[PDB]
């Protein structure tokens, strides 16, 4: 959210790798787990009650996919997040009342996801573009509350 | 908070990080370097380039001090308690600083263990590296 | 951390309170909740208007509760055992949370106790809210 | 940053009151007194081995009297804090490099000094406007970091 060009290429390259069905449900399963007060939010989903209930429920693969898409979209848009997520904003302030320090808790945990799932093809310093772009979309939720 | 499972975790984990504890250490601080940029400050005296020999050396003892933790779970305070001297006295190095190098340590460790690297494991590591934290930011506040 | 000389200041300190606890934690959790609105969120079937009866009945409870914390510095986690089950596994409380009723907590402090919230008493007692914090979190992670 | 023209009211007819040298001074004192590890960055100051020597100490005094000026200024530009802070944005990041986190604590510290001065003229409807403007002022110092 201030890139050079080829961090930004860089950054545009790894996600036309991206299954987002498999990274965003994993991503969410993984936040519901380390940070359990998140299931709060996610009453509505059923059993959430251990590591396998998490990881398995239906419900979480498809929300992880909705908020992985919808990622996709700022990544596709990173001259123009605050636009991008304006309604998004909203939502989450007005109607969830999700504190936005989650925001950044789902953003790393995502960035841990992306480095299961590429290995070393995930660099340090592709890991440096990723940490922009997440704090980019984070505060970009974030912009309504404030 | 570390219970037995979480000790059972976090020993297990530890013994597949075996001998790479130190080069985790180490990528672990350039990943920091390179993503958190104002963690540098602390580092004046390094040559912090990729492949430095002094990050090299830092990322050993970095590793060699979580393999001291990892044997004395039920004691962290007493095991740390000259390296929570140095943090805060000395270094005066900022609490939020601890959080971005557990997550790149936690990065470091899903690149290379994606196998052993699960959601529980994931979990137990989290709690372990927030004892850890929370022991050497300790004589601050 | 909870040293001899913060275990000193927290004590004198909840003495100047004495019988205001509940009071203080009433208006704590009013200036909370205009402060920071998520925070109503967990609070439903309260009546949370300026006076309601509710509020200031919870004022109260945990008024008592952090002068129980008060008389058991040398030991919280037993203390305030029952209270991390509650937070922890029933109520799902967003530890940052905690964080604004602390804050909330020692502005009423030195609404009411101008002169006796002095630096040395502020930081004793903001190591304390953090510790009584880490406790009621502890049961999560 | 986003308030009622009554609350934007009370909030100017707090600051009107403010002293900024006293507020000030004590802000920046509690501040390097209550979270140690912010003294590394004024390290030039000199004695600031205990709460006496902190609290007086003449460089503590006369830098928390130009931080508070700072923020006055941002009181009476509310519907312009961005702007108003921008070049503070990029000496804190490019040269200070403090993390924004600090920016946080020391609006904190400040609500809780206005407390103090104020007792129960400082309501809490008149803290919970100046959560928003040390909330408005905190980001906008941190929007160069993002
Ligand atoms: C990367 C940051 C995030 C993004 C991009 C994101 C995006 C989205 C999107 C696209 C939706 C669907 C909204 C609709 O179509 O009505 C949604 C809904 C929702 N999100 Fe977020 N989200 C994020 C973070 C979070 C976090 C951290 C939480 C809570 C811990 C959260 C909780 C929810 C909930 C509870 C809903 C409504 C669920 C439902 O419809 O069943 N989100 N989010
Ligand atoms: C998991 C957390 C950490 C552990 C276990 C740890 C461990 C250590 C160890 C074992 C030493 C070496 C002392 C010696 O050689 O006597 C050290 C030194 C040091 N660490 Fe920490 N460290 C941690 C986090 C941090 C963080 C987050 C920072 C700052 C961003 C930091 C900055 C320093 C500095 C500046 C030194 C002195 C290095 C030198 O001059 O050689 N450390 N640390
Ligand atoms: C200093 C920190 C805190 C202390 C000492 C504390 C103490 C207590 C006590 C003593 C109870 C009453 C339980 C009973 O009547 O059995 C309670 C209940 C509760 N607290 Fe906490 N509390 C703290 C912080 C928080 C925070 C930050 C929140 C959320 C924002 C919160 C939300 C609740 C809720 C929802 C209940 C149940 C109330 C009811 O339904 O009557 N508390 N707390
Ligand atoms: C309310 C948020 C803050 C505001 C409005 C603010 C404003 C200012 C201003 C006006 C200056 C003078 C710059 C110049 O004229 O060159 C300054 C300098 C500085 N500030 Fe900030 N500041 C804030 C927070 C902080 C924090 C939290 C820290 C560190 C913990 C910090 C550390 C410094 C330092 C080290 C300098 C340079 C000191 C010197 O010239 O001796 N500031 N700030």
């Amino acid at each position: 959210v201030q890139l050079s060009g080829e961090e930004k290429a860089a950054v545009l390259a790894l996600w036309d790798k991206v299954n987002e069905e498999e990274v965003g449900g994993e991503a969410l399963g993984r936040l519901l787990v380390v940070y359990p007060w998140t299931q709060r939010f996610f009453d509505s989903f059923g059993d959430l009650s251990n590591p396998g209930a998490v990881m398995g429920n239906p419900k979480v693969k498809a929300h992880g996919k909705k908020v992985l898409h919808s990622f996709g979209e700022g990544v596709h848009h990173l001259d123009n997040l605050k636009g991008t997520f304006a309604a998004l904003s909203e939502l989450h302030c007005d109607k969830l009342h999700v504190d936005p320090e989650n925001f950044r808790l789902l953003g790393n945990v995502l960035v841990v996801v992306l480095a299961r799932h590429f290995g070393k093809d995930f660099t340090p310093e592709l890991q440096a573009s990723y940490q922009k772009v997440v704090a980019g979309v984070a505060n970009a939720l974030a912009h309504k509350y404030h | 908070v570390l219970s037995a499972a979480d000790k059972t975790n976090v020993k297990a984990a530890w013994s597949k990080v075996g001998g790479h504890a130190g080069e985790f250490g180490a990528e672990a601080l350039e990943r920091m370097f390179l993503g958190f940029p104002t963690t540098k400050t602390y580092f004046p005296h390094f040559d912090l380039s990729h492949g430095s020999a002094q990050v090299k050396a830092h990322g050993k003892k970095v590793g060699d001090a979580l393999t001291l933790a990892v044997g004395h779970l039920d004691d962290l305070p007493g095991a740390l308690s000259d390296l929570s001297n140095l943090h805060a006295h000395k270094l005066r190095v900022d609490p939020v600083n601890f959080k971005l190098l557990s997550h790149c340590l936690l990065s470091t460790l899903a690149v290379h263990l994606p196998n052993d690297f699960t959601p529980a494991v994931h979990a137990s590591l989290d709690k372990f590296l927030s004892s850890v934290s929370t022991v050497l930011t300790s004589k601050y506040r």
